[PDB]
């Protein structure tokens, strides 16, 4: 009489391969706006 | 320096823990032999060239279960003293794992958690995964608890047991020893949750469609609550829920402290990518009074706290539509006294496929632990069964033999009785 091979693979055993790692590479790139230029053009020079 | 030992004890405990450790050792992504091709430290030590080991304890008293541990394709991942044996079984005899032949395996199951507590910087709890209903889990895992608190305390003791389900239970003996081991898990323990089988099985067969579902399968869904209730341990998101803000959203008072799970976006293939799966989507499944895995219908109970651990692309303004859409169903009822009876944590890493498994990819999660009033029927179940089987005094003459006297039983069905009293006084 043959023996029945042991097919069998538990759950640690099946249910997870290594997964690829998440692909991040994204920072938040600002365009800064550029300072407003400052004409509050002061009394002196402003009037006389 | 978040750290979590397992110890699982059992055989059921041995089983359930396989599960886990997958989600655990190679969620991580290290190896079968034990190398990744500092997120490992919640559940590992590292000893050089990258071998993690598991921050695990295996006790059983039968060693067949734990050898094939040792015989398995993961047999170079643990470390040879972390599988702790014996050589004969406590055979669904509380008193034998208990008072005869537990006071040889538990001092060296004391030496294992000592020698890997001392390699903790700040241990967070001890998740001790057991099977009340049989012998060495609910003899032995006793034992180990009581020890346990005596030498390290004030550190918490989650546990999650496996409670005789109602008719199901392949076994004639087991309200002796789930009503004589309640007192373990009613002081020497600080969150206890009740996960019986036949609602794994419930699940398997409604939402998974494998209608012939073995224990490995049953075993598929405790792990992915384990591993979604340490997911903020490891990694980062919006808000984390570590296992001390477990404890103090979900315990009212000392003495309550047990819980009901709900894991819903069970799905499977077929009826995986068909459905849009959104937040408000997996939290009405996760509080539908079917998913509970306890047969622990809330609809007759009062719901007192969540804690609805969402897992993966999940925003958080989703989160606060699925809470209130929550709140405004009407079979969904609170106790008056917790306006606010939910503690949201979300991940940020989705849940993971399984190769031969049963889930699929989803990219959201979720997994509540409730407190209720309902869980008051799991013990007043059994309740019925330990008082015709006692009342006659059958099989007492084995528990006798051992060590200890008719007694027990009596004050254990005191400690239930005072047990299931807490609860209406709570709700009323
Ligand atoms: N989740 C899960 N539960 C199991 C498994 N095997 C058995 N059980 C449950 O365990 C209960 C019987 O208790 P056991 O775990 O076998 O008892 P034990 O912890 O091995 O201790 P001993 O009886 O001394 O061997 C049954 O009612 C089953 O519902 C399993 O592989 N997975
Ligand atoms: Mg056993």
């Amino acid at each position: 009489p043959p023996t029945l091979p042991f097919h069998g693979e538990s759950a640690y055993r099946t249910d997870y391969v290594p997964k690829p790692l998440p692909e991040v590479a994204k920072p938040v790139e600002v365009k800064l706006p550029p300072t407003l230029p400052f004409n509050a053009q002061s009394c002196y020079r402003s009037e006389y | 320096m978040r750290e979590v030992i397992s110890i699982h004890v059992g055989q059921a405990g041995i089983q359930i823990g396989n599960a886990c450790w997958e989600l655990f050792c190679l969620e991580h992504g290290i190896q079968p032999d034990g190398q990744m091709p500092d997120a490992f430290n919640t559940f590992f030590s590292e000893t050089g060239a990258g071998k993690h080991v598991p921050r695990c304890v295996f006790l059983d008293l039968e060693p067949t279960v734990v050898d094939e541990v040792r015989t398995g394709t993961y047999r170079h991942l643990f470390h040879p003293e972390q599988l702790i044996s014996g050589k004969e079984d406590a055979a669904n005899n509380f008193a034998r794992g208990h008072y005869t032949i537990g006071k040889e395996i538990v001092d060296l199951s004391l030496d294992r958690i000592r020698k890997l507590a001392d390699n903790c910087t700040g241990l967070q709890g001890f998740l001790m995964f057991n099977a009340v209903g049989g012998g060495t889990g609910s003899g032995l895992g006793c034992l180990l608890l009581e020890r346990l608190s005596v030498d390290y305390g004030k550190k918490s003791k989650l546990n999650f047991c496996s409670w005789p389900s109602p008719q199901v239970s392949t076994a004639v003996v087991e309200p002796y020893n789930s009503v004589l081991s309640t007192h373990s898990l009613l002081e020497h323990t600080d969150v206890a949750v009740m996960l019986d089988n036949e609602a794994i099985y419930d699940i398997c067969r409604r939402n998974l469609d494998i209608e012939r579902p073995t224990y490995t399968n049953l075993n598929r869904l405790i792990a992915q609550v384990i591993s979604s209730l340490t997911a903020s341990l490891r990694f980062d998101g919006a808000l984390n829920v570590d296992v001390t803000e477990f404890q103090t959203n979900l315990v009212p008072y000392p003495r309550i402290h047990f819980m009901l799970s709900s894991y819903a976006p069970i799905i499977s293939a077929e009826k995986a990518y068909h459905e849009q799966l959104s937040v408000a989507e997996i939290t009405n499944s996760a509080f539908e009074p079917a998913s509970m895995m306890a047969k622990c219908d809330p609809r007759h109970g009062k719901y007192m706290a969540c804690c609805l651990m969402y897992r993966g692309d999940v925003v958080p303004k989703d989160v606060n539509a699925a809470v209130a859409t929550i709140k405004t169903k009407r079979t969904i009822q609170f106790v008056d006294w917790c306006p606010t009876g939910f503690k949201c944590g979300i991940n940020y890493q989705p849940p993971t496929v399984v190769p031969g498994g049963d889930l699929a990819k989803v990219m959201r999660a979720v997994c509540m632990i409730s407190n209720s009033t309902a869980i008051a029927e799991v013990f007043s179940r059994m309740d019925h069964k330990f008082d015709l089987m006692y009342a006659k005094r059958a099989f007492v003459h084995w528990y006798v033999g051992e060590g200890m006297e008719e007694g027990e039983f009596s004050e254990a069905r005191e400690d239930l009785a005072a047990l299931e009293k807490d609860y209406e006084e709570v709700g009323i």
